[PDB]
């Protein structure tokens, strides 16, 4: 998916916030990896996406 | 005269009291209240505590 810049830290087990509660919840006993990279060049419109 | 009989009771009660007192020690954690540890801190180091 695509999220805001400061919300990338909300994608973690045990976190609290708007994204971690109403959009995507990670289990406490989570295993695996998360990969997040800036994509300002492909998901940005001057008029507004 | 009955110190021999009294000492058994005095030892048992004192040991039980010592166990109850040891129940309320922080043991190196930030707090000795368990639900406080749950609520105040996130799971990552709450698990360690």
């Amino acid at each position: 998916f695509v999220i805001r810049g400061d919300e990338v830290r909300q994608i973690a087990p045990g976190q609290t916030g708007n994204i971690a509660d109403y959009n995507y919840k990670l289990p406490d006993d989570f295993t695996g990896c998360v990969i997040a990279w800036n994509s300002n060049k492909l998901d940005s419109k001057v008029s507004g996406n | 005269a009955l110190g021999k009989l009294q000492d058994v009771v005095n030892h048992n009660a004192q040991a039980l009291n010592t166990l109850v007192k040891q129940l309320s020690s922080k043991f190196g954690a930030i707090s000795s209240v368990l639900n406080d540890i749950f609520s105040r801190l996130d799971p990552p180091e709450a698990e360690v505590q």
